[PDB]
RNA sequence: ACUAUGGUUGGAGACAACAUGGGAAUCCGGGGUGCUGUAGGCU
RNA sequence: GAGAAGCUCAGACGAGUAGGCAGGCGUGGAGGUUUGUGACGAAGCCUUGGGCGUGAGCCUGGGUCGAACAGCCUCUAGUG
RNA sequence: UCUAGUGGGCCAUUUUUGGUAAGCAGAACUGGCGAUGCGGGAUGAACCGAACGUGAGGUUAAGGUGCCGGAAUGUACGCUCA
RNA sequence: GAGUGUUUAUAGCCCUUGUUGUAAUACGUCCACUGGGGACUGAGGACUGCGGCUUCGUGCCAAGGAUGCUGACAUAAUGGU
């Protein structure tokens, strides 16, 4: 219930976060590869505290790598730990990730054929966080905001081009030199 | 439970004078009977008046009430003078005018300067024979605010008020707080 | 402990007896006026007042 | 007791638009005023509108056209539980729509602590055919040489002999 | 007195059967009828003074 | 002339009404209980209360 | 931990508006203030002097004296029981006309207008506002407007 | 989204639902790319 | 007529510590008054009797007792 | 206009700060106890209902109707064996 | 006996419109429409008032607050302690 506290030039003394890495897996991927995406949500408002996710990190990162190896996952953490929960030194502790209802925790994009394997590694993790969790199969394709038939519906016209993990995606907005050069497969419709 | 507030319950007139004088008492039954049975607001203003306090009820002079009545635009020629108070003289007015007033009570000097001067002093049984609901009279008051104890009321910084002092002169509250030179004026 | 600050029942007293509102007053002293203003105004007063009084003679 | 009323509401004619469209609802409430009370529940959730920038255009209450016949209901519902919300399909033999309804409140509340707040009723039809029917317990009922013992039930009960204190006999069944 | 009571009895009976046929000529011809909406409201205080 | 009317009519002092209120008498009458607008609901309650 | 200067807790109260700052309109100084005008107080932060408190900042009052660039809003203020006038001496660039007052001087001159026009014509007036009142009986249609059948929706996942 | 009011509402709690009311931001899309007062010159 | 300090009609209201005000009950002494009470029994005291007042208190029956005492209008205080 | 007492507060809802926490300390709003009896929560200064002159009759609030205890071992649909 | 495989055969269900039919019933609302049963209260103390009926009268009435007809006891009852 603590107002939020921040490392800022008033309060400097702000230990480092115990998670470091953020993402695992193929993170230099692709539009094709990893379509399916499966997110470990928190049901509540909890204090998760990073030494909780480095925790969960470790053991998602182990059982997916050997399970399913290196290429099928990208599993990352959304959750940033910045405020601090102070304890008595026997004053900043340690640091926290506050999250409340329907704020994505954990987020990992497989392939249509790791669904299950996606489930039941972030089903083993739910026991490294505080609280209640749940799972849900996205309906995005991948870590874009754009739904499966509206991408697939883009991608048979032409507007997106890969460009590392993520793409760009044509826009009614800016030049027509700058976009038509640019694009080759881009349909213009005259109307 | 009713939710009622309290404020304006208890009226805070007398209805009665505080004075046993068995006199005034006759005179305040003789002044209910005629607010009762008269549709005029002189008389309930002389009944009200009746059971005023010395301090409410201040005195009037004859000067006063000469120049009250002589005003160029009055038209107060003859017409009667009615107070519910004490009637004073005045010294300073060499030549008394011709003047019927009605009062309370009389000094011995108003009194007969009045008469000598070819004026009447009428009481108040006396007025209300002549004018039973006060047609053709004058009613007046006396200054309520020109006694001591309101120099003093309402005392404090820059009011201007005379405050309690046991002498006159200087060593007596004309020091630290009453001038510049000490600290501070008031 | 000293330092016992609160508000609790004041809101509450203001309120009893409510809260005042000043008198008010056709007129307001001039001394909050402007010096030359008042100083003005008082000749203009002046005259206005003799104009009246030489009207209401004549008449 | 609930009864079924058809609520017709619209937003309130604007510079905009002169003519709004005209949304109807049919609501199984105690009275009208919770009828009209829940038509702007079910409003607010789909279209820009409130009960202040809306009105109500007609309102009537809707009986069973065969409240003799025996009926087999199916209604859909999405209701709130202590974690999420899910989606759940009951059938209820019955004689009228509202009886249906009062059974399926009075189930979820046994079944699933659900209270009237947190039930919200997607769908009601009257199954036809028979193959339509999912419940086997329902589709049970629905054989023509249908047999079976009278329930159990706490005797035979009288206005005077029940509460008679002492009995003579011990009774037989 | 007595004049004015039937009169005022006639109108409420008036207004009474004219929003009646006002509805039934809604229901007839499938539009709708929106009544006026009420001037006079009865308020009772079920709460007591604390 | 309503508003002097009213002013002039006293405030009703309503008995407590014969049957009793709802189960709950303070939710509001939507909820299930007696508070806020009632509608026409207010007759029967004037009348069990009269 | 408390301070009780002149502009304590004023930072966003005096404050410039977002891409406001810099020269100031000069239509505040053309505007002409009279004794007996209501005028409404809005502190500007880049002139500093002839500044009024952070109280009388989005208050109201009468004006009572007028100098050479400033203005004398008379405000009441309560102090417990009581309220209490306050004499501000503002520079004009604190103060502007309350719009109300000009709204309430229109009302007036068309109430005027319209009780001579009634009083020409021989007619009622009606120059007394009322509320809202209650709306009256329509006849709704529905041709080419058939009411449409609503029914909630399921639960479905939205991610 | 948020929020004023209410319950002897649910939940251990965190919180959530409901009832009488008020009501955003942001994103995206559509449209547009100065108006005007005074005094004077201009094939 | 109804102690005009009186009579009569009507409506609303009623918690209370600290504290404020008013009207009353009780005690000693003083002035006035009551053809006032009393050795055929004053005051005081006891009472398993009676009456009045919301109350402070008052009146009275019975027993003991033996020398003083009280009502009303005021005054006063070492007054509960 | 004059004057008394007070100038140790406390509890509950909601918004919080400091604290590991506290029947902890400190702020804001409202309602209360203090100074508030009465019906209910078996009991209780604050919770629910309701604010009180002496009584008669009727009806309720919160709360209850197996016995203690005044009031259905009432009605309808289900779940539960510890 | 145990099962068919076609739409009333020797049975009967469901859905449409015609009348009798302005069908009833249930529900809601209203009646200055009308019948009973039980309980508590009787304040005020010549008259005036508002109403209704009238034979038109200081007439009658349920109309600005209870009267009437009976009986038993009276070392009983009711009160007080």
């Amino acid at each position: 219930k603590n107002k939020p506290y921040p490392k800022s030039r008033y309060n400097r003394a702000v230990p480092d976060s115990k998670i470091r890495i953020f993402d695992l897996g193929r993170k230099r991927a692709g539009v094709d590869e990893f379509p399916l995406c499966i997110h470990l949500v928190s049901n509540e408002y909890e204090q998760i505290t990073s030494e909780a996710l480095e925790a969960a990190r470790i053991c998602a990162n182990k059982y997916l790598v050997k399970i399913g190896g290196k290429d099928s996952f990208h599993l990352r953490v959304r959750a940033h730990p910045f405020h601090v929960v102070r304890i008595n030194k026997m004053k900043p502790n340690g640091l926290v990730a506050r999250v409340n209802i329907g704020q994505i925790l954990m987020s990992v994009r497989t392939k249509d054929s790791s669904r299950a394997t996606a489930i039941e590694a972030l089903r083993r993790c739910q026991y490294k966080f505080p609280g209640q969790q749940r799972i849900i199969v996205s309906k995005k394709w991948g870590f874009s905001q754009y739904a499966r038939d509206e991408y697939i519906e883009k991608r048979s016209r032409g507007e997106i081009i890969p460009d590392g993990c993520y793409a760009k995606f044509l826009n009614k907005r800016g030049s027509l030199q700058e976009k038509l050069d640019l694009f080759p497969e881009a349909s213009f419709n005259l109307a | 439970g009713i939710d009622i507030e309290r404020h304006h319950v208890r009226k805070s007139q007398r209805s009665k004078p505080a004075s046993e004088n068995v006199y005034l008492k006759l005179l305040v039954k003789l002044y209910r009977f005629l607010a009762r049975r008269t549709d005029s607001r002189f008389n309930k203003a002389i009944l009200k008046r009746l059971f005023q306090s010395k301090t409410n009820r201040p005195p009037i002079s004859i000067s006063k009430i000469a120049a009250l009545t002589s005003r160029k635009s009055a038209s107060l020629e003859g017409k009667t003078t009615v107070i519910v108070g004490t009637v004073t003289d005045d010294e300073r007015l060499l030549t008394v005018p011709k003047l019927s007033v009605a009062a309370l009570r009389f000094t011995k000097s108003a009194r007969a300067r009045i008469l000598k001067a070819g004026g009447e002093v009428l009481t108040l049984d006396q007025l209300a024979l002549r004018a039973p609901t006060g047609s053709n009279t004058v009613l007046l008051r006396g200054k309520k605010h020109a006694r001591e104890a309101y120099r003093h009321f309402g005392f404090g910084p820059h009011k201007h008020k005379a405050p309690y002092v046991r002498s006159e002169g200087r060593k007596f509250e004309r020091a630290r707080g009453r001038r510049k030179s000490r600290a501070f004026k008031v | 402990k000293s330092k016992n600050h609160t508000n609790h029942n004041q809101n509450k007293k203001a309120h009893r007896n409510g809260i005042k509102r000043p008198q008010k007053h056709r007129y307001d002293s001039l001394k909050y006026r402007d010096a030359k203003f008042r100083r003005n105004q008082k000749f203009a007063n002046r005259g206005t007042v003799e104009a009246i009084r030489q009207a209401k003679a004549s008449a | 007791a609930l009864k079924e009323y058809q609520v017709v509401g619209r937003k309130v004619p604007t510079e905009h638009e002169p003519v709004p469209k005209l949304f109807r609802m049919r609501l199984f409430a105690p009275n009208e005023s919770v009828a009209k009370s829940r038509y702007w529940y079910f409003l607010k959730m789909i279209n820009k509108v409130k009960k202040a920038t809306g009105e109500i255009v007609a309102i009537n209450e809707i009986s069973e056209p065969k409240p003799l016949k025996a009926k087999v209901f199916g209604i859909w519902i999405r209701y709130d539980s202590r974690s999420g919300t899910h989606n759940m399909y009951k059938e209820f033999r019955d004689t009228t729509r509202v009886g249906a309804v009062e059974a399926m409140y009075a189930d979820m509340a046994a079944r699933h602590r659900a209270r009237f707040r947190s039930i919200r009723i997607l769908k009601v039809v009257e199954v036809e055919k028979k193959e339509d029917v999912r419940r086997n317990y329902v589709k049970q009922l629905l054989n023509p040489h249908l047999k079976f013992p009278l329930p159990h039930r706490r005797t035979g009960v009288v206005g005077l002999a029940g509460k008679k204190v002492f009995a003579p006999h011990r009774p037989s069944t | 007195i007595a004049k004015r009571a039937e009169s005022y009895d006639a109108e409420y009976r008036k207004a009474e059967r004219e929003q009646i046929e006002l509805g039934r000529k809604a229901r007839a011809e499938g539009n709708y009828y929106v009544p006026d909406e009420t001037k006079l409201v009865f308020v009772i205080r079920i709460r007591g003074i604390n | 002339n309503f508003k002097q009317a009213a002013n002039f009519i006293w405030p009703f002092q309503l008995s407590s009404p014969l049957g009793g209120w709802r189960d709950r008498k303070f939710k509001h009458f939507i909820e299930g209980g007696d508070a806020g607008k009632r509608d026409e609901h207010i007759n029967s309650l004037v009348r069990k209360m009269l | 931990p408390h301070s009780y200067g002149i502009r304590a807790r004023t930072r966003y109260t005096f404050q410039r508006g977002f891409r406001e700052h810099g020269q100031i309109r000069l239509s505040t100084y053309l505007k002409t203030y009279k004794v007996g005008d209501i005028v409404d107080i809005k502190v500007n932060g880049a002139v500093q002097k002839g500044m009024p408190h952070k109280y009388y900042h989005g208050k109201t009052g009468v004006v009572y004296n007028v100098t050479q660039s400033s203005v004398g809003v008379l405000i009441y203020k309560v102090v417990g029981n009581r309220y209490m006038e306050k004499r501000v001496n503002v520079r004009i660039e604190h103060v502007k006309h309350s719009k109300c007052r000009q709204d309430f001087l229109d009302r007036v001159k068309a109430n005027e207008a319209k009780r001579k026009e009634a009083k020409a014509q021989g007619k009622t007036v009606q120059l007394r506002r009322q509320p809202a009142p209650p709306a009256t009986a329509h006849f709704v249609s529905t041709e080419n407007n058939e009411p449409v059948t609503l029914h909630p929706v399921a639960y479905d996942t939205t991610i």
